[PDB]
């Protein structure tokens, strides 16, 4: 089992500003990792393929970079249709583990 | 390529149903299917993944209680539960696992909000 | 006893490039001597973690045919190469029998195989989608089509190329490094045994 941990849980203070969201792993894993965005009461939706790529239709300003058990991503502009959660997903080392939960909100 | 929600109703502890999620033409046996759970107020927890080779890999919390197989031609994945301890009052999300190594494939599927309680519908 | 013979074990224990995961390169060594102390002297000391025959008597209890393999994988599949466990390399690339006599040997290869840029010459079959019988090789280079839509082309959506690549940048830690595994295997056809070690009869 891999302890998927994140300290900055609730970034509801940022409105159109810098986001310093990150997650960490217990054992050393490489870039084999994705994050999700789950709308409340709806299905999740993908943004990052394997810590270095980007989804087909998204704003281009989403950029993630992380290697060696610290994994980092930023949302510098908070458009109002991104009001959902963001979860950290380790895979390819069984069992695949999820983060506890990150909350964003616009004021 | 979308997925179909198939499930619902109220069930008791000790009783189980057959969860189902269908496909819009995607092969379910010769592909990589995966289900997760989502409780109210908490994060996702992984439930199961099945490979195209028939390798049943599922979590250690639900060991020897879940059985899972894909249909040959109806494009529907089936999983039968055994001996539910009522902690899975949650919504069970169906998918294929989202990327092999690097592709633009990303589609998710809708899941039903099942509940397990000793009290029936009132 | 007798004057010993040179043996081509180092020929499969030293090369500038082993074969990738798509084709486990067989090398049917026959009529040679048995000596494996140079294998211990090559690396700092590790357990083989190997299943068929105990490593303290690989020098004795000699065989009729050794069937050796040469392929380079990750450390998770080093602990996962065991018979009975499945996965992606252990299912879709290389599977062992349940009566597998013989046992594997592994060592780390950061200084040889890994490159600062990252050598992408080593690549593996992630999509093969047929359960594999023990000990055969499948080369399906051609593209697969999925989704009940006839693709038959080059580079389309839901048209997946079955051979994707390892990344071997040297800054990673233990578990994603290149490891050269030489899976020796013995079969007993009751032939006259031509592979045996030093002895006097």
């Amino acid at each position: 089992d891999i302890q998927m941990t994140q300290s900055p849980s609730s970034l509801s203070a940022s409105v159109g500003d810098r986001v310093t969201i990150t997650c960490q792993a217990s054992q050393d894993i490489n870039i084999y990792l994705n994050w999700y965005q789950q709308k409340p009461g709806k299905a999740p939706k993908l943004l990052i393929y394997d810590a270095s790529n980007l989804e087909t239709g998204v704003p281009s300003r989403f950029s993630g970079s992380g290697s060696g058990t610290d994994f980092t991503f930023t949302i510098n502009s908070l458009q109002p249709e991104d009001i959902a959660t963001y979860y950290c997903q380790q895979y390819d080392n069984l069992p695949r583990t999820f983060g506890q939960g990150t909350k964003v909100e616009i004021k | 390529v979308q997925l179909v929600e198939s499930g619902g109703g109220l069930v008791q502890p000790g009783g189980s149903l057959r969860l189902s999620c269908a496909a819009s033409g995607i092969i379910v046996s010769s592909n990589y299917m995966s289900w997760v759970r989502q409780g109210p107020g908490k994060g996702l927890e992984w439930v199961s993944v099945i490979y195209s080779g028939g390798s049943t890999y599922y979590a250690d919390s639900v060991k020897a209680r879940f059985t899972i197989s894909r249909d040959n031609s109806k494009n529907t994945l089936y999983l039968q539960m055994n001996s539910l301890r009522a902690e899975d009052t949650a919504v069970y999300y169906c998918a294929r696992e989202v990327v092999g190594s690097n592709s633009n494939m990303d589609v998710w599927g809708q899941g039903t909000t099942v509940t397990v309680s000793s009290a029936s519908t009132k | 006893p007798n004057i010993t013979n040179l043996c081509p074990f180092d020929e499969v224990f030293n090369a500038t490039r082993f074969a990738s995961v798509y084709a486990w390169n067989r090398k049917r060594i026959s009529n040679c001597v048995a000596d494996y102390s140079v294998l211990y002297n090559l690396a700092p000391f590790f357990t083989f973690k190997c299943y068929g025959v105990s490593p303290t008597k690989l020098n004795d209890l000699c065989f009729t045919n050794v069937y050796a393999d040469s392929f380079v994988i990750r450390g998770d599949e080093v602990r996962q190469i065991a018979p009975g466990q499945t996965g992606n390399i252990a299912d879709y690339n290389y599977k062992l029998p349940d009566d597998f006599t013989g046992c594997v040997i592994a060592w780390n290869s950061n200084k040889l195989d890994s490159k600062v840029s990252g050598n992408y010459n080593y690549l593996y079959r992630l999509f093969r989608k047929s359960n594999l019988k023990p000990f055969e090789r499948d080369i399906s280079t051609e593209i697969y089509q999925a989704g009940n839509k006839p693709c038959n082309g080059v580079a389309g959506f839901n048209c997946y190329f079955p051979l994707r690549s390892y990344s071997f940048r040297p800054t990673y830690g233990v578990g994603h490094q290149p490891y050269r595994v030489v899976v020796l295997s013995f079969e007993l056809l009751h032939a006259p045994a031509t592979v045996c070690g030093p002895k006097k009869s």
